[PDB]
RNA sequence: AGGACCGAACCGACUAAUGUUGAAAAAUUAGCGGAUGACUUGUGGCUGGGGGUGAAAGGCCAAUCAAACCGGGAGAUAGCU
RNA sequence: ACACAGGUGGUCAGGUAGAGAAUACCAAGGCGCUUGAGAGAACUCGGGUGAAGGAACUAGGCAAAAUGGUGCCGUAACUUC
RNA sequence: AAUUCCUUGUCGGGUAAGUUCCGACCUGCACGAAUGGCGUAAUGAUGGCCAGGCUGUCUCCACCCGAGACUCAGUGAAAU
RNA sequence: CGAUGUCGGCUCAUCACAUCCUGGGGCUGAAGUAGGUCCCAAGGGUAUGGCUGUUCGCCAUUUAAAGUGGUACGCGAGCUGGGUUUAGAACGUCGUGAGACAGUUCGGUCCCUAUCUGCCGUGGGCGCUGGAGAACUGAGGGGGGCUGCUCCUAGUACGAGAGGACCGGAGUGGACGCAUCACUGGUGUUCGGGUUGUCAUGCCAAUGGCACUGCCCGGUAGCUAAAUGCGGAAGAGAUAAGUGCUGAAAGCAUCUAAGCACGAAACUUGCCCCGAGAUGAGUUCUCCCUGACCCUUUAAGGGUCCUGAAGGAACGUUGAAGACGACGACGUUGAUAGGCCGGGUGUGUAAGCGCAGCGAUGCGUUGAGCUAACCGGUACUAAUGAACCGUGAGGCUUAACCU
């Protein structure tokens, strides 16, 4: 309705980085442990998903030692305090599955002028 | 269930449907009145009002995508100079339906959908 | 599957009672030719509200 | 995870891949899979690990595909299934050295050992 | 303790500063008026009547326009009612209405579950269905027994067969307030609450709680 | 060269599902076997009932087979219903 | 028995892709199978696609899923070579 | 053993678990040499078992697409 | 015996209590932990696999437990046909032989369109006493009643040590049930794109058909689970085995006879759903109708004319309601559907033109172009004014009240 995307617009966050499917991105998001906080890095692979508003996420894809963590983040949650462009890739897809489930595979980079 | 849905499947698949509706819309901007069953018109006008909201605005890439839909070059030859001009400044309601009398051969209620400028 | 004994035409006709045809009720009376027609329907000289709709 | 579920394994002295022959914990439990203890029969085992081919032990999924979901309504995903082997009597690690990712929500009593050891949490 | 009955305006969440993200039902609650107070004495219980909403005054009925126009005049699409256990509240309406919910922490709330049409019994109760492929003719989704043999020679009362699901009340309890939001006209409750969009609901201050 | 191999026409009929008051008094749809031969098919002919024919199953001999069908003995007989 | 989803010998054999009389799309030529119109419940039939597991199903991998072509490497235990 | 009642005999093997399977032992109710005895490459819409791939077989079902089923018009049976 | 289908498995159950778990107790050769045995108690719960056709049984691993029985050894007009239990074939044994086996092995067709009762859902007529629209009271009926582990009490009580509380608390699960789609996904033949083969639109280019949606890759709404919220309670009444107080019979004594207080997941309430057809048809609020004549076999009636009220019904646009009825929204005093405008989403830089390149192709215009079922607006199109049904003050007896 209208009181929705009043109410969502209120918890969104408006310094959201742009950033296309294929790009490697660093994200700083708090683990708490005990009393501490502390940033953790998460860099990799996007697929992501166009602004659905507070309802928003990306999956980032990382090989750390042989096997692939896959983490789908919220865009607006608190917990991811900041993301980091880094490489930009060419990719034609929205939806990188294909090209993320390979292993040794990687997502090119073309700057035509971009 | 069919819960927000939308579309009359008509008992008929898909390619049956949009031939159906290619030669039907041909058929309503050639005459400009025909006689259908009611449930045919009633999504009748979600094909052939769509291609005058094209033909409004007169372009190659929109004279291809209204080649594409119903196939048919007269039909988009119609569509982009002789309407178009008869409803630039109507926004929307094109297409007009007046119930009309049961078929013989099966009690079907029929209607009539002509566009509403017509002459005549 | 089968009937065990046979109904009587009086279950027949307890069965066929709701089998009973519904009469229109109304016939809406057209402004420009008073002839009648089905409501929201043409007048099968071919007019709706008060305009000749359709010429056949 | 499930039963007839077979799994890499993350430590050293568990050898190759494993299957679940019992889901442990619950009545008719069907499918678990995030810090769950499953009971393990060894299915293919190379001779440096410890635990041979046709045994029995315990173990504990460290990472699934099906993935933890996080509060936010994150979903971390880890291809492939692992578990880190446990003895059945006292349910604590056998390898040394666990390898791979693991989970926060492998955090409770003796899986501390198993993100200590771990190297990325 | 009294209720109100608002419109369920749809689903979100709440991103809290350590990020629970609590996901919320939106509850759109005006100005409920009193419509009628019953009393011991001209009836046998204590309640009052609840209008919310507007109606066009077209298809108010002269019966429930003379209903409304006694006991302050409003316009309402629908009558309510909620029964008192010790408060007392007057035959005029509530200004503002939402506030009572705001020192409440878990409320109950009744709505009509989505009509699901005739239901299966594999839909409608959690049945099981028969093996598919090991021979199984015409036996998928089916019912299997219904019954015993002679013995009792007959189906039982409470037997689960296919029906209809759905367009029934329901009431779904110990639901979390997130935040009543007063001028807005809001209730935030944690969780699903019944119902498709748009749909009157009852809440209530929870029973259990 | 091949009672060779894969495979259409062709011949057959291994499994499944549907049908079982069927579309059909054994079929349909997916798969299956053989497919230059102990193969297959058209047209005639020959073998006749306690007889024929049978790479044999009590199989087949006109939707009929541990002795076909049709008429006669025949209104057989029936301590049985 | 039917305007019956079956049976019925022979002849002709276009283009493109293709080994092909497979198969796909079409020539020439012929048809829409003699009840329709709606809605879009259960359930049935015929399909498509499924997170994670994967034979735990079951009398049994029944059924589905899978593999599939040419060229070139390579390729065993036993053998009647 | 296409044969062994007891019997799911006993040893080795395969599985977490193996009345099935394989190699056997010989205590063969009640094998045995053209009513053939024993092996045997190839072959089999043959019987039994194991494994890999593969998956709605299953956990545990879900959505969608068509023909019925539901409603309306015409024709209009059956067993009992 | 003019036909009651056989074990087993699948699906779905229901009852008894001779109770497996959970609950309450007594004795203990009961220190604690853990037991044995007996009494009360049916509310709920009460495994997955290897083998075999198996119920069984044995085995692996669970669990609080993996109850025992009845229900045509529950259930084949619900499913299966592995088994016995036909017709083919073989082995062992018997018989000269045909064949046989309270032996073995391989193969071997499981029909039904629901009349009646019964259940599960959903409606028409009439009743309820003038007719309507709504809100209810609750007589009854149904649902739901499971439980693990960690911690605090507390290493306290208890204990030679070893060990170790079966009161009272808090958290987090397994199983189950309900709702919902905000997240995570699944589907998405009605969105976008890639691409094989062919045909067509004259042709290049661009498109469309067909090949399972040709094969895919993503995907909106909706539905959904594997996703997320919630619940089985607390309490009160009366209790059962049991435990008592006072207390005679029977000067003591005694739980009982007079009295009195405890006591369980059982019962009645409490929570959720239906529910006045509850013929015992109930209550409250509000609305609307107060004109004549004729005949009469007058507790009573029949008819005529005028009048049609509140309201319902119909018709149309329809729905997150729906098999059809039914239910809900709207009908020009209009946002009910489609269209239209804007946005969101999804796909991934369209066509055309220019440039580079021998060419495939690349680059720019360009995150472009299409885009659904979504969101917000807008009368452009269809929801016409009628017409129909419903009437015109509501029986008879008796009480507080007034003539």
């Amino acid at each position: 309705s209208n009181i929705i995307k009043q109410l969502e617009q209120e918890q969104m966050k408006q310094d959201v980085p742009s950033f296309r499917p294929g790009d490697t991105v660093e994200v700083k998001v708090w683990v708490v442990e005990g009393s501490k906080k502390r940033l953790q890095a998460f860099e990799g692979v996007v697929i992501a998903i166009r602004n659905r508003g507070l309802h928003s996420a990306f999956t980032v894809r990382k090989i750390s030692n042989g096997e692939g963590v896959e983490r789908v983040f919220q865009t607006h949650s608190p917990v991811v305090d900041s993301i980091s462009v880094k490489r930009r890739g060419a990719v034609r897809k929205a939806k990188l599955y294909y090209l993320r489930e390979r292993t040794g595979k990687a997502a090119r980079i073309k700057e035509r002028l971009n | 269930m069919r819960h927000r849905k939308s579309g009359r499947q008509l008992n008929r698949n898909s390619s049956h449907r949009q031939a159906m509706f290619r030669n039907m819309a041909g058929s309503l901007v050639r005459h400009e009145i025909i006689k259908t069953t009611l449930p045919k018109a009633k999504e009748l006008r979600r094909v052939v009002e769509p291609l005058i909201t094209l033909a409004k605005t007169d372009s190659v890439a929109n004279r291809r995508l209204a080649f594409a839909r119903t196939r048919d070059n007269e039909i988009v030859a119609k569509l982009f100079n002789e309407l178009g001009p008869r409803f630039a400044s109507r926004a929307g309601g094109y297409t007009r339906i007046l119930k009309c009398g049961f078929r013989a051969g099966d009690n079907a209620p029929m209607a009539y959908i002509e566009l509403v400028d017509r002459s005549e | 599957a089968v009937q065990q004994n046979k109904p009587t035409r009086s279950k027949r006709g307890m069965r066929r009672s709701h089998d009973a045809l519904t009469a229109v009720t109304s016939l809406s009376v057209d402004k420009t030719s008073g002839e009648k027609h089905l409501r929201h329907h043409i007048t099968a000289d071919g007019y709706y509200r008060g305009r000749k709709v359709i010429a056949k | 995870i499930q039963e007839q579920t077979m799994l890499n394994v993350a430590d050293n002295s568990g050898a190759r891949r494993v299957m679940c022959i019992k889901v442990l914990g619950g009545s008719h439990r069907r499918y678990a899979g995030v810090g769950d203890i499953i009971k393990i029969t060894i299915k293919e085992a190379i001779p440096r690990g410890k635990v041979k081919k046709g045994d029995v032990l315990k173990a504990v999924v460290v990472r699934t595909k099906k993935g933890v979901r996080r509060p936010d309504g994150s979903v971390i995903r880890f291809d492939g299934n692992a578990c880190v082997l446990l003895n059945n009597n006292s349910e604590q690690p056998i390898g040394t050295r666990i390898f791979g990712p693991v989970t926060r929500e492998l955090r409770s009593e003796k899986f501390m050992k198993i993100i200590s050891l771990a190297p990325e949490v | 303790m009294i209720g109100l009955v608002g419109k369920k305006v749809g689903m979100t969440r709440i991103f809290t500063e350590d990020g629970v993200s609590i996901p919320v039902t939106v509850i759109e609650v005006e100005a409920n008026r009193v419509t009628q107070v019953k009393d011991l004495a001209n009836d046998g219980y204590r309640a009052i009547q609840v209008t919310t909403g507007a109606k066009k005054a077209n298809r108010v009925t002269k019966p429930e326009a003379g209903h409304f126009a006694k006991a302050g005049v409003e316009a309402g699409r629908g009558l309510w009612e909620f029964r008192l256990a010790e408060g007392e509240e007057f035959t005029v309406g509530q200004s503002i209405s939402v506030e009572l919910f705001a020192d409440v922490k878990k409320v109950d709330v009744t709505g009509t579950s989505k009509g699901k049409g005739f239901a299966g019994t594999v839909k409608r109760w959690n049945f099981r269905t028969q093996d598919a492929t090991h021979g199984n003719s015409l036996s998928h989704r089916v019912p299997g027994s219904i019954g015993q043999n002679q013995t009792p020679g007959k189906v039982f009362k409470g037997k689960k067969m296919a029906g209809q699901m759905g367009n029934e009340r329901v009431t779904v309890q110990s639901l979390d307030v997130v935040r009543v939001d007063a001028e807005r006209n809001l209730l935030l409750v944690k969780g699903a609450v019944p119902g498709a969009t748009g749909s009157d609901l009852i809440v209530k201050p929870a029973v259990k709680a």
